[PDB]
């Protein structure tokens, strides 16, 4: 078809890479060289930040090339492990977020017994059991097949019974909590914005009532647009037959579950007042 | 207080026979000899003049 | 080079492993404690008292002279400074001084304070008695009129209630008209009658803490 | 009065005195000076750096082999340390957290502590059992300590906040001499290189010339406009140095009555807070409030290097004794030994 | 070498007006923010009124307010004062302090039982 219909995914595709390998590059550069910011909590975002790196360059380029090509043209062996690791790296990039969540939420309900419950023996053995169960539904599934148990095209695949559990205990429940968790959180930092304007009675409100409205909207929004039209479509497929979604949409449904990754850095370290510092 | 001006009194005039009597000693006279100290002893500050990074204790 | 010399590395490599054990074990005890400062001022006792988890650490200064511009440095990272505001000439006027030293100090310019309005016997009985004590002091008490929001619990003459909401809004305008929040003032009235003032520390730790949180999040 | 009589001798006095002084002035430090060849531009590098401090930094001192060193935190432990290779040989702990000077012994067999707690404690290294236990106590002034160092393995010189400063006997325990006269807070004492006369520096722009024997003041210096921090005798017994908090070092002459050069910048505007001296005596370190330190040259007066790499203000600044490096405190509990 | 020295004063009827002068010596009188601290006849040491670098901050006490007046002059380093309209305790010893750091906004030793950088006061009384 038209060349210009070409260009148009070509600059697109190579501007999103290129985000991705910048953004999470600076931020790890900004840790790695340790001045002050290396503390406790911080592994949370710092195994984050290299979570995407990875992603952005050992599977991304790949996945450019075969939509923009008819073909696979790499080999059966290697359709065998592409397939996994998109699917592992996603699932442990997905439950570094509901980590971070439960984190705040505990340092701003109960400030005074903080530093009592989490501490570097904990935050240790919570990192492993993100790991290990990424691998285990992702690595030791395609072998020893429920995947694809139902049945020249790469794709992973759903069988009716992986995609319910997967759906379930992969982004439905996460966020199912992660709203309820949120919630109070907005609940309590506005009681302390009518405190602070009762303060005086012969001065200018400074306060910015709207404050944390917009803030948790971009945290919240982002997460809800970006990862779940997929999962929705995921489980649709598997319920049914395995043609149910014409072949226009998926294509785009893909792209858009990724790019939540590139606004991962901006979101969750550059609104946070430690890595700015002026 | 009475004890304080008599107190104060009694320093200043000491100092004034004890103190101003080793003026006799002038700049051109206690200047010269800050140099002549740094002079001599010149060839033996590791911090002035680089060592050898071999005698080093510090570096390896 | 020799079996002596051998011996002397690894000797020394394991007094430094057991010293780092025990390096490791005090530092979650410095972590989980708070420390306060009792300036008591407008024999130099420690104590560690505690409520449920929680521990605390305050120290008084009763030891030193009437010139705290040196000695003051060393409390750059307790988490309150606790004002009693307590016992003629000015004594209000001179406690209002040193609150803004304080509060604009280069080194303790993100230090919140907890303010003690201690004596309550201190009324306005004297206005009608003896010698009134804001008469002259503070001219512009006289077209002065009380918030819509004050609660006299077991009440008096407005008189004496309408005072205490004047020296109160006295010490806000200096912490309101300031450095940006990084640090706020908690004003409180105590009856000087009980013990149940360490409830109002912990819960003005508990707002100090949590504002602070909530900073660096930008909510 | 009879009181207004004695103030107007005091006037007389203080005129002759400044007369004579004058009078012997006839060149200056610079004049005779302007024609030695300037020293290179100089440049360091941290070799060692050590941690495992909590808190805040607030005293250092080099012992008497260029190898140990002691350090004291606002977090209650002192850690001894070796320099060669970063290792610990003690930690101990202390009844108070709130220290703001330590010591090193000549022999090397005894540290020393003070601070808010206005009580001097004084440790043996050396136990036949093999623990570290205390010694003795020294009580009897009246406010926070701020300096003290050791003269003989029996005796021990003190300066406090009440404005005294006082000589101690380590075996009975009582003051043998006191010293009286400054009208603010005394901050710091340095020795002679014998054991016969020392200097102290107060809150009143002014420093004062003591003497063990017998108690009283032989010299007073005026000069610096605002309170004084630190202080340093030259390695030849017959001048010093100073550091005020207005921004500004002098180098004051004890041969003779007068002060000689100045080391003024108009970019700086911190205080001092840290002096000493290299071995030749050509070249001072001084530290600052703004993170960072300087290096000057006491007979040109121009700056000749910095030492950048501390995060957080500068407390403490030691130099060796036989001249090999230069160790550095700050509030980030960071030491760092430079070459 | 620091030294601060005042002037002016006497005996008035209750009503009318005065003058203080002080003149200082030494330092740099543009970096620092100068005060005014009176004693009482035996009771304590209390603050009247301070000023900044420059005339644009001002302050008072409250007790003697419209009354008062404070200027400084940074040409002949002379700090002054102007009374209005005295009373029956207006009378008492005045003295003039000077901060102890130059670029600073905080003063924690301005007033003290002993203060290093503090002029010797004058005395001024109103009789009738
Ligand atoms: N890379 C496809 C997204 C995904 C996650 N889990 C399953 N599929």
């Amino acid at each position: 078809d038209s060349t210009a219909c070409k260009i148009t995914i070509t600059v697109v595709l190579a501007v999103l890479i290129l985000i991705t390998v910048a953004g999470n590059v600076v931020v790890c550069l900004a840790v790695g060289l340790n001045r002050r910011l290396r503390n406790l909590t911080n592994c949370f975002i710092v195994s984050l930040a290299i979570t995407d790196l990875l992603l952005g360059l050992l599977v991304l380029p790949f996945s450019a090339i075969y939509q923009l090509s008819c073909k696979w043209s790499f080999g059966k062996v290697f359709c065998n492990i592409y397939t996994s690791l998109d699917v592992m790296l996603c699932t442990a990039s997905i439950l570094n977020l509901f980590m971070i969540s439960l984190d705040r939420y505990c340092a701003v309900m109960d400030p005074l017994r903080y530093p009592v419950l989490v501490t570097p023996v904990r935050v240790a053995i919570s990192l492993v059991l993100i790991w290990v169960i990424s691998i285990t539904l992702s690595f030791l599934s395609i072998h020893l097949g429920w995947n694809s148990r139902n049945e020249s095209k790469c794709k992973v695949q759903v069988n009716e019974v992986y995609g319910l559990v997967d759906g379930l205990v992969t982004f439905y429940l996460p966020l199912l909590i992660m709203c309820i968790t949120y919630y109070r959180i907005f609940k309590v930092a506005r009681d302390q914005a009518k405190r602070i304007n009762h303060i005086s009675s012969w001065k200018a409100a400074t306060i910015r009532e709207h404050k944390a409205t917009v803030t948790l909207a971009a945290v919240m929004g982002a997460f809800i647009i970006c990862w779940f039209p997929y999962f929705t479509a995921f489980v649709y497929r598997g319920l049914r037959g395995d043609d149910a979604i014409n072949e226009v949409l998926e294509a785009i449904v893909l792209w858009l579950g990724y790019a939540n990754s590139a606004l991962n850095p901006i979101l969750y370290a550059a609104l946070n007042r430690d890595f700015r510092t002026g | 207080n009475n004890t304080a001006s008599i107190a104060q009194a009694r320093k200043l005039v000491e100092q004034l026979k004890m103190e101003a009597n080793i003026d006799r000693i002038k700049v051109s006279k206690a200047a010269a000899d800050l140099m002549a100290y740094c002079e001599a002893h010149a060839k033996e500050d590791p911090l002035l003049t680089p060592v050898p990074a071999s005698e080093n204790p510090f570096r390896e | 080079k020799t079996e002596d010399q051998r011996n002397e590395e690894k000797a020394q490599r394991e007094a430094n492993k057991k010293i780092e054990k025990q390096l490791q074990k005090d530092k979650q005890v410095y972590r989980a404690t708070h420390r306060l400062l009792l300036l008591g001022a407008g024999g130099i006792f420690e104590t560690k008292f505690q409520v449920d988890k929680v521990n605390f650490h305050m120290f008084d200064v009763g030891g030193q002279r009437d010139e705290r511009r040196k000695w003051i440095q060393c409390f750059n990272d307790v988490t309150a400074i606790i004002f009693v505001v307590a016992s003629q000439t000015n004594r209000l006027q001179e406690a209002l001084n040193l609150f803004k030293s304080i509060w604009n100090n280069r080194w303790l310019r993100t230090i919140s304070v907890i303010l003690f309005l201690n004596k309550q016997d201190l009324l306005a009985e004297k206005v009608l008695a003896g010698k009134s004590k804001i008469e002259d002091y503070f001219p512009e008490f006289a077209r002065y009129t009380t918030p819509e929001d004050a609660t006299p619990e077991p009440g008096e003459d407005p008189r004496v209630t309408r005072a205490k909401y004047f020296i109160r809004d006295e010490f806000l305008r200096i912490s309101t008209a300031s450095g940006d929040g990084r640090h706020y003032c908690y004003p409180h009235f105590t009856c000087a009658v009980d013990t149940e003032n360490i409830r109002r520390v912990f819960n003005d730790c508990r707002d100090i803490i949590q504002r602070m949180h909530l900073r660096q999040y930008e909510l | 009065s009879e009181l207004d009589q004695l103030r107007q001798e005091a006037e007389q006095l203080k005129n002759q005195i400044r007369d004579a002084r004058k009078a012997c002035a006839d060149a200056t430090l610079s004049q005779i000076t302007n024609n030695i060849d300037p020293v290179g531009r100089i440049q360091m590098r941290t070799r060692r750096t050590l941690r495992g401090h909590l808190a805040k930094i607030y005293a250092m001192h080099w012992g008497t082999d260029s190898r140990l060193l002691v350090s004291a935190s606002q977090d209650g432990k002192l850690i001894i340390w070796d320099s060669y290779t970063t290792n610990k040989v003690h930690a101990i702990p202390l009844r108070s957290s709130w220290v703001m000077t330590c010591a090193y012994a000549p022999s090397g067999n005894y540290v020393a502590c003070g601070g808010l707690d206005n009580i001097c404690s004084i440790y043996n290294l050396k136990t036949r059992e093999g623990n570290v236990r205390v010694s003795r106590e020294l009580a009897g002034h009246t406010g926070y300590l701020s300096c003290c160092r050791f003269l003989d393995d029996n005796q021990i010189v003190t300066s406090s906040g009440d404005t005294t400063c006082a000589l101690w006997d380590i075996e009975t325990g009582q003051q043998t001499t006191t010293f009286t006269g400054h009208t603010g807070d005394v901050m710091s004492l340095s020795l002679a290189p014998d054991t016969r006369l020392f200097v102290s520096g107060a809150c009143d722009a002014s420093a004062k010339l003591w003497d063990v024997r017998e108690g009283m003041c032989r010299q007073t210096f005026t000069g610096h406009e605002s309170d004084i921090n630190a202080i340093c005798f030259f390695p030849n017994g017959n001048a010093f140095a100073t550091g005020s908090d207005d921004a500004t070092c002098r180098l004051f002459d004890l041969r003779a009555d007068q002060e000689l050069m100045t080391y003024s910048h108009d970019n700086i505007i911190c205080g001092i807070t840290s002096v000493s001296f290299s071995k030749s005596g050509r070249l001072l370190l001084a530290g600052y409030d703004d993170f960072n330190c300087n290096v000057w040259d006491a007979l040109k007066a121009d700056r000749a290097g910095v030492l950048a790499g501390h995060d957080n203000r500068v407390s403490c600044l030691g130099v060796t004794d036989d001249g090999m490096a230069v160790a550095t405190g700050s509030w980030d509990s960071f030491l760092k030994i430079w070459n | 070498q620091v030294q601060l020295q005042e002037s002016g004063g006497g005996l008035v009827q209750p009503g009318g007006s005065l003058r203080l002068s002080c003149a200082a010596s030494g330092f740099t009188f543009s970096n620092y923010k100068m005060n005014w601290v009176r004693q009482a006849p035996g009771k304590g040491l209390e603050w009247v009124s301070d000023i900044s670098q420059s005339g644009a901050s001002i302050s008072y006490t409250g007790s003697v307010k419209g009354r008062f007046t404070i200027s400084r002059d940074n040409a002949k380093n002379t700090l002054y004062l102007q009374m209005n309209s005295l009373k029956p305790e207006d009378t008492a010893v005045y003295y003039c302090a000077r901060c102890p750091a130059p670029f600073t906004r905080d003063c924690f030793d301005v007033t003290s039982t002993t203060y290093a950088y503090r002029g010797q006061g004058t005395q001024v009384t109103v009789s009738s």
